[PDB]
């Protein structure tokens, strides 16, 4: 058979810097090998085929080279716009083989900036289910790494909440997390102080919201 | 223009079969390499089957003797039919126009179709109002969403306002809890004083389940 | 006692393109078909119906010698109830085929520094070609519903494509020179043995 391996896998650059992906086939593929980009929940679209040869309406600055086993993927001068993940693909086997690559998760890097932290105490609607949950929301920060502490009566919470991450926004390159803590209505009631704790590069020191349950 | 759209997507239990539906505009399916390539949840892209204009099809070793690839001449349409499917076959599927200079490669793709191959049945979500609460945040903005709780399977689409609401709505992936079902949250940033001179509404659609719901918050 | 002029067809200096590929009729000689067999020249020697041990002792009426490039990979499509762009759209074999077929690699002679682009083969077509048929045609190619004219674009393509041997290219890469030797027998007179 045939492997692609691509590398690196992650990959961060800001605006304006020259960024560089590569590729390689455990067997020489002459110059069969495409580049294909696939922004966050849309179809991939072909950048390079051939090796070398830009598909008709792609900037300029994305170019192809390499032969063999080694190929590169190069963007002269990073576009808010061209965060995705990039995938090379053989096209030299006989019967087709197809091989992909594992991809590259290119992010657009910028500086720092501290989130703005909200908390939702549940819908009454939803106390009527039996069940409370409460939100805890991180807006428009960079980098992505974070982290959220739930506290019940500063007793913190564990295996009881989720979260979950948007892509990069395409103008101020910037994340948004929203953090779910799930109680039983009767587990919800026991308690007072309801309070989310934000760990992030770009504060000082943990931010937390807080909120008493029967305001 | 080239466009490809793609239909046949949904639920089915292991072993069951589907068939999807892709179909075409700007070119003559009839005449050119067509390709199905999938790509599971989080996953890298995997093509699946490879149609020549000639008529022979080529399958992946993964789904060999369960996939079948077909066309249709006269409404311009590629078929995939799956048979004996699998857990591992569940993944977006995607169907790309071929063409065979410099070996192969796809110039356009359509947006594509979510098969989801579970042993789980459908279920409509609940959907919450996350109101605007604590004060006028020592600023001007306000923060007010949509959790979107306990549906499967995925996805589920919400707008705001009907669409007319669109600068500042963050919709988060969805993520899946420890009942097997999926939950989502949507919110949007908004000025601290048009929260009595404007009223905002979230409209969440999931159509594995014909659930359509409006729900206005504060 | 005249020998079939398969020196002819196997060292022949320039072979022809397997779109286009060569055919030459063989008759009223005997050929000692053992002594290609016994060579250690061929990288493929493969037989269907006659037997490859054991076959100079038959009379034929006419033997054709089909010759052609192809790249290493490529040659497991010349054999009966094969597909793929050369099996498809340049040299079918029928599934009944009664012969033998032979390949070499030939990246000594049809490969050269920056490539060699001589040699091509059929990319698009709307069939599948026959057994045995051949296909010469260079007109565009209409992908679409808008005529071409004769003039390349958007679903309009140029229907050949050219291989590119280089002296590194990988061994599936390399070009190897084919050649099929099919067996007619009819009601007519044989007029090749080959003792
Ligand atoms: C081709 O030439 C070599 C050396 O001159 C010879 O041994 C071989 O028999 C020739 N091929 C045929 C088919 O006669």
């Amino acid at each position: 058979d045939i492997v692609m391996t691509q590398s690196p896998s992650s990959l961060s650059a800001s605006v304006g810097d020259r960024v560089t992906i590569t590729c390689r086939a455990s067997q020489s593929i002459s110059r069969y090998l495409n580049w294909y980009q696939q922004k966050p929940g849309k179809a991939p679209k072909l950048l390079i085929y051939a090796a070398s040869s830009l598909q008709s309406g792609v900037p300029s600055r994305f170019s192809g080279s390499g032969s063999g086993t080694d190929f590169t993927l190069t963007i002269s001068s990073l576009q808010p716009e061209d965060f995705a993940t990039y995938y090379c693909q053989q096209s030299y086997s006989t019967p087709p083989e197809y091989t992909f690559g594992q991809g590259t998760k290119l992010e657009i890097k910028r500086t720092v900036a501290a989130p703005s932290v909200f908390i939702f105490p549940p819908s009454d609607e939803q106390l009527k289910s039996g069940t409370a949950s409460v939100v805890c929301l991180l807006n428009n920060f960079y980098p992505r790494e974070a982290k959220v502490q739930w506290k019940v009566d500063n007793a913190l919470q564990s295996g009881n909440s989720q979260e979950s991450v948007t892509e990069q926004d395409s103008k101020d390159s910037t994340y948004s997390l929203s953090s779910t803590l799930t109680l039983s209505k009767a587990d919800y009631e026991k308690h007072k102080v309801y309070a989310c704790e934000v760990t992030h590069q770009g504060l000082s020191s943990p931010v937390t919201k807080s909120f008493n349950r029967g305001e | 223009e080239v466009q490809l759209v793609e239909s046949g997507g949904g639920l089915v239990q292991p072993g069951g079969s589907l068939r999807l539906s892709c179909a075409a505009s700007g070119f003559t399916v009839s005449s050119n390499y067509m390709s199905w390539v999938r790509q599971a949840p989080g996953k890298g892209l995997e093509w699946v089957s490879v149609i020549y204009s000639g008529g022979s099809t080529f399958y992946a070793d993964s789904v060999k003797g369960r996939f079948t690839i077909s066309r249709d001449n006269s409404m311009n349409t590629l078929f995939l039919q799956m048979n004996s499917l699998r857990a591992e076959d569940t993944a977006v599927y995607y169907c790309a126009r071929v063409l065979p200079m410099y070996g192969d490669y796809l110039d356009y793709w359509g947006q594509g179709t979510l098969v989801t191959v579970s042993s789980a049945s459908t279920k409509g979500p609940s959907v919450f109002p996350l109101a605007p609460s604590s004060k006028s945040t020592s600023g001007g903005t306000a923060a007010l969403g949509c959790l979107v709780k306990d549906y499967f399977p995925e996805p589920v689409t919400v707008s705001w306002n009907s669409g007319a609401l669109t600068s500042g709505v963050h919709t988060f992936p969805a993520v899946l809890q420890s009942s097997g079902l999926y939950s989502l949250s949507s919110v949007v940033t908004v000025p601290s004083s048009s929260l009595g001179t404007q009223t905002y509404i979230c409209n969440v659609n999931h159509k594995p389940s014909n659930t359509k719901v409006d729900k206005r918050v504060e | 006692t005249n020998l079939c002029p398969f020196g002819e067809v196997f060292n022949a200096t320039r072979f022809a393109s397997v779109y286009a590929w060569n055919r030459k009729r063989i008759s009223n000689c005997v050929a000692d078909y053992s002594v290609l067999y016994n060579s250690a020249s061929f990288s493929t020697f493969k037989c269907y119906g006659v037997s490859p041990t054991k076959l100079n002792d038959l009379c034929f009426t006419n033997v054709y010698a089909d010759s052609f490039v192809i790249r290493g990979d490529e040659v497991r499509q010349i054999a009966p109830g094969q597909t793929g762009k050369i099996a498809d759209y340049n040299y079918k074999l029928p599934d009944d085929f009664t012969g033998c077929v032979i390949a070499w690699n030939s990246n000594n002679l049809d490969s050269k520094v920056g490539g060699n682009y001589n040699y091509l083969y059929r990319l698009f077509r709307k069939s599948n070609l026959k057994p045995f048929e051949r296909d010469i045609s260079t007109e565009i190619y209409q992908a679409g519903s808008t005529p071409c004219n004769g003039v390349e674009g958007f679903n309009c393509y140029f229907p050949l494509q050219s291989y590119g041997f280089q002296p590194t290219n990988g061994v599936g890469y390399q070009p190897y020179r084919v050649v099929v030797l099919s067996f007619e027998l009819l009601h007519a007179p044989a007029t090749v043995c080959g003792p």
